[PDB]
DNA sequence: ATAGCTCGATTCGAGCTAA
DNA sequence: TTAGCTCGAATCGAGCTAT
């Protein structure tokens, strides 16, 4: 539960930067998560990107973050073979549940 | 001030001085023999036991690296599957008959290496204990990586007596074993005054060399070699 | 005491090239050398939400909102020209030999024992029955995986190159040769004995395999699929990309060799579904259910270890399968 | 008492260049100076579980779950064009000489005696047997490591480039001069004194070696492989990486020079394997073992001290091994 | 515990004989 | 391999010191 706060605290300090930092040209800029990384780009683009956050309601960034944290767990076959990875997946499912819950009602 | 000698390490000061800020200052240089590890500018108000504490962390990191990179090879005793490690022993040298092996069911006990291309040998418990007795590694066997191979050899014709600096690796207050000269002399059954002649440096009057039997028995008693 | 090596890597035998794709008309196949290559094109698509929901998305308030903004994708496709109805593929296949010799080994006594084990097999049973089923997989266009599932007529041409010029030409018809029956034929035995010549190391074998399939006027062909890094936008996701070597849709070489390996029939489960590829633990990616389980001790490793270490020779019928995996090679031998 | 030197760093002789690979068709190798280079491209693969399991993953539920979660990785692949069947590899080889002189040596007494020992060897016999076996490895496509195991016709052309121009040309058949025996040939002996003059130090010598091989149309070529830092995603794992200099697949210089080093037939073990490279302790990477172990006293280091310190020279075939390792170069002495 | 000294007695190596 | 023997040189113990 402490991981998603500092993840949100990370997105807190991206809100203080330039409104259109992610709108610059670039070959690789992680546009899949750009709907949540830059909330202030909706003010610059009234219809080009404001409705993109409204229409899509990005919640798969948490799925991308879930794949990242899967690299942060110990790669032990004993945990996967036994039920140790079961409740670890149960706590992974629930902790990403209210984490993703914040992102959909960000437009309010 | 004075050059602080901590076992094989020697913190020598700069002959000239400097005034960083307004206070007097000197450059203290840590040495591992002919190897220079650090220069640290320190005041003249510090005592020797405080410059020693200032340079202690680099020495501790050096000792950690030396213990890790010269750790003896570990052998593993496993069942007829190779998944469960029943017993592990650190060895100074591998068994003579090791070949690339994957455990099977026809033998109950297998002696595999800890390296991922696991060499192995089918053994029983009695032969495993014979190999463990013959091949075991002493607790301070990592100090042999910091010593030349011609001072650790058991062949008397190819053996060279260790120098004073190579002797400071295993005996002394700031040595890698931590035993004093009096304790080392008591382990060799000789007087401390004669061992101080072994550990004497730069004093050409009355400086002696250790013998083959004394050196190897000392390495036996300190836990560095020949303690299988 | 002899034991298996820690590393037992084998090189791959019967290595095929990358099968190109060119399009043309039927009965023009005798002059299909300069046929135009199949080029991958681009289509922008959208799709309604059709995947199975998780019982929490089934509310009509948000299910109707799901189809308000359906996902947009940009898919790569491979289609024939309008004035073309025949798909032509071409690749070369070599037969190397030396199945029992590993590229890398650890135990010298185990390597010698494995060589003696495969030496007794060759004299007792030559590289013939495996070579026959390798000829059938060359005969029918199984390497056209889904490019022949509804094809009216498929013809396969197999040539033999010695000094840059064709020596013996083999022509088969794939519709007559089923994917489930491994029969006997005089033309296939001529091909099979050539495979046996390469497998035994007698001589060099280089086969140019050209297959023609009748699909339709301007339909879609199905080449190998690549991977997408997915770093773009959510509208131009580029969810599909097809294999192409030089502006020409093609098939992976391991895709061709996968179908050429589909000779394993003898797995202890029921064989009504058909043959499978010779692999350790007898697995195909289509069903996700592996035959030859280690619990039933009919896998590669249990059969290989018993036949070499314990000298437990199995029947003649499964030892065709342990050598077959030595043909494809592998990285056999764990820590 | 003539103790050995603590540092004995030796410069390496027979320095090869990177072997650039370009492609084309046979019978055009006389004008092969504009052949298109073998390009490095990317393809995606997937595989099944073909490795041994640690007695716990052999459960049918766990094994099938691994098949349901496939390992998708991309690999580096190099292939010939579909209209090209000839692979040429071009590297330059320069012979230096002065093999007895070390770059670093502490004891001046040891350097004088070592130079005296090398000079005593040269007067008894020159670098003739050494260069004969070196030219034999140049005669065959041994440096064309895995592209020769299935070559139908492989041919080399060696040119003596003295003043930037062909002073003397050579043309050999690599399949005829096999990688098993070192016989005698008049044209091979003509090459022998060219390297022998370079090894002796009479004058500057530089060679260019181009090896054409009949591979096949679109077949898989094998350049030298690279290391992967293993930082990206598991789907884009890049499990294989090949060596290229400028959009052209190439072979490492030390990979080429290792094959030219393969002249050691004098190791005490049985000759079922054949010649190996001349490096101390006789290490064979593929077999994971070491011929000329120090226990039976036939490695480089014990022979060197016997020859130099206590003056007991080894056998004449063992003296070839010592000088070949001296030509090979290394960081000798107590490091 | 470090560092080093002197002084007379004991040990030590490499010659040698003696068998 | 046993069984010794000189002869100068290095080592050994036990006295003292110094830091």
């Amino acid at each position: 539960a402490q991981i998603c706060d500092e993840a949100l605290q990370y997105a807190a300090r991206l809100r203080e930067l330039e409104p259109g930092w992610s709108a610059t040209p670039g070959c690789q800029l992680h546009d899949a998560e750009q709907l949540w990384l830059d909330p202030l780009r909706a003010q610059t683009d009234e219809t080009f990107l404001q409705r993109r956050l409204r229409g899509d309601w990005p919640a798969e960034v948490g799925n991308r973050f879930a794949n990242w944290l899967n690299r942060a767990v110990s790669s032990d076959s004993q945990i996967l073979g036994s039920p140790e990875a079961a409740q670890w997946s149960q706590e992974l499912s629930k902790e990403l549940t209210m984490f993703k819950e914040i992102l959909e009602d960000e437009r309010d | 001030m004075n050059a602080i000698h901590i076992g094989p390490f020697s913190i020598t000061p700069a002959a000239r001085g400097l005034h960083y800020g307004g206070l007097p200052h000197h450059q203290w240089t840590l040495y591992y023999g002919p190897r220079e590890m650090a220069i640290k500018t320190l005041p003249d108000s510090y005592t020797s036991s405080e410059v020693r504490d200032e340079f202690s962390d680099i020495i501790a990191e050096f000792v950690i690296d030396a213990r890790h990179r010269y750790a003896p090879d570990v052998l593993e005793l496993v069942n007829s599957d190779g998944d469960a490690v029943l017993a592990r022993v650190a060895v100074s040298r591998l068994p003579e008959a090791l070949s690339g092996c994957i455990p099977d069911d026809r033998f109950p006990y297998w002696l595999l290496t800890a390296s991922r291309p696991r060499l192995g040998l089918p053994v029983t418990l009695n032969e495993y204990t014979a190999l463990a007795v013959e091949l075991s590694a002493p607790p301070l066997a990592w100090i042999t990586g910091l010593l030349p191979g011609e001072v650790l050899t058991h062949d008397a014709e190819e053996w060279r007596p260790p120098t004073s600096w190579e002797l400071r690796h295993v005996v002394g207050e700031g040595s890698f074993t931590g035993v004093s000269g009096a304790a080392a002399a008591a382990l060799l059954g000789m007087s401390a005054t004669n061992f101080r002649k072994y550990t004497a440096g730069d004093s050409a009057a009355n400086r002696q060399k250790i013998s083959f039997a004394a050196w190897h028995y000392l390495l036996d008693r300190l836990g560095v070699k020949r303690a299988s | 005491i002899l034991s298996t090596a820690s590393v037992l890597a084998f090189e791959r035998k019967l290595d095929p090239s990358d099968a190109l794709m060119s399009a043309g008309a039927w009965a023009q196949r005798d002059a299909s050398q300069e046929w135009p290559a199949v080029t991958v094109r681009e289509k922008s698509v959208r799709g309604t939400i059709s995947n199975r929901l998780k019982t929490k998305d089934r509310d009509p308030a948000k299910l109707d909102a799901s189809i308000q903004s359906p996902n947009l994708q940009t898919v790569d496709v491979a289609n024939l020209p309008s004035d073309a109805d025949t798909l032509k593929v071409r690749f070369t296949l070599r037969v190397l030999g030396g199945a029992g010799t590993p590229s890398a080994c650890n135990d010298a006594a185990y390597r010698d024992k494995l060589l003696q084990t495969v030496a007794t097999y060759v004299n007792d049973q030559g590289f013939a029955e495996l070579a026959r089923r390798y000829a059938h997989n060359l005969a029918n266009a199984r390497f056209l995986w889904r490019n022949r599932v509804g094809a009216e007529a498929v013809e396969v041409r197999i040539n033999h190159i010695r000094q840059g010029e064709v020596a013996r030409a083999w022509r088969f018809d794939a519709l007559a040769i089923g994917l489930r029956d491994f029969k006997a034929d005089a033309e296939l035995d001529a091909l099979a004995e050539l495979i046996a010549s390469g497998l035994s190391g007698s001589g060099h074998v280089l086969l140019e395999v050209v297959a023609f399939a009748r699909i339709g006027d301007g339909q879609e062909v199905f080449p190998s699929q690549e991977l997408i890094l997915d770093k773009g936008d959510k509208k131009g996701q580029k969810s599909k990309t097809l294999y192409s070597v030089r502006d020409a849709a093609a098939i992976h070489s391991q895709k061709i060799g996968n179908a050429l390996r589909t000779i394993d029939t003898w797995y202890p489960d029921e064989d009504g579904l058909g043959p499978i590829a010779v692999e350790p633990y007898g697995s195909v990616t289509s069903q996700g259910k592996a035959y030859r389980q280690p619990k039933q001790k009919l896998d590669f490793y249990t059969l290989l270890d018993n036949w070499v270490l314990r000298d437990e020779a199995p029947a003649v019928e499964q030892q065709h399968y342990v050598i077959a995996n030595l043909i494809r090679g592998g990285v056999f031998g764990e820590a």
